[PDB]
């Protein structure tokens, strides 16, 4: 754990290279501003110098349950060479809990603002803009991938 | 000139929202009103006593300007 804790530590500073990763994880953080979901994923510097054992035991003993799991494979299989070896295997899971343990979703709203990190030495600038998305389950998805491939894509090496 | 060969700036970050999702007047009547005294409490000894003074000599010189008018006992 203490490792790691410095191998964390060592990433945020490569990230800061990978300008587009730092791009959405700024964009993440506007427009869902005030939510768990303008967090990042490896964590504030600061917290990952704080995190405890027990956090992670409590973090890790609500989220991995059963009913919001899954396994999947394919390729070289059948499907009751497998049901077996989780019946096998992972039957001893915790398929429940606390009743008032597991919470479900917030809905995050959406901001329009802008953020900047003004840096005029470096060689190029990663722009980023977005809005609302409607969701998973929504059907329009199948439209708007159409859109986006009508724009499409280009980085300065097709032919065309 | 134009954007884009000003000058120069390095590590800087700007926080600025859409208007939508903002009042336009937040605490008009909250914040502004000290800020209104706060603001004129800076200025108002350094311009006044001009001025102050202006409506003495435009005191004095009516008066001044009327008695001269006005016979002598004589």
């Amino acid at each position: 754990i203490e490792k790691e804790r410095d191998v964390i530590l060592q990433e945020l500073q490569e990230n800061d290279t990978s300008m587009r990763d730092v791009v959405f994880n700024y964009l993440h953080a506007t427009a869902f501003q005030g939510t768990p979901l303008a967090q990042s994923v490896e964590g504030p510097s600061e917290n990952v110098r704080k995190l405890s054992r027990a956090d992670l035991t409590e973090y890790l003993s609500r989220h991995y349950k059963a009913p919001r799991m899954v396994l999947a494979a394919a390729g070289g299989l059948e499907h009751r060479q497998l049901l077996d070896l989780a019946q096998k295997h992972f039957s001893g899971l915790s398929g429940t809990y606390d009743e008032d343990a597991v919470p479900t979703l917030s809905p995050c709203r959406f901001t329009g603002s802008q953020i900047c990190h003004r840096e005029d030495g470096l060689p190029l600038a990663h722009v980023a803009i977005a809005v609302e998305g409607p969701g998973w389950a929504h059907p329009d998805n199948v439209a708007l991938q159409v859109a986006n491939a009508i724009i499409g894509h280009y980085d300065c090496t097709y032919g065309g | 000139r134009q954007f884009g060969h000003l000058t120069r700036v390095r590590h800087v970050i700007t926080y600025s929202l859409s208007p939508f999702e903002q009042r336009a007047f937040p605490h008009y009547f909250s914040k502004g009103i000290p800020n209104v005294l706060r603001r004129t409490r800076a200025c108002i000894l350094r311009v006044a006593p001009p001025f102050v003074a202006f409506y003495l000599v435009y005191t004095w010189g009516t008066q001044e300007f009327e008695k001269s008018k006005r016979k002598n006992p004589a």
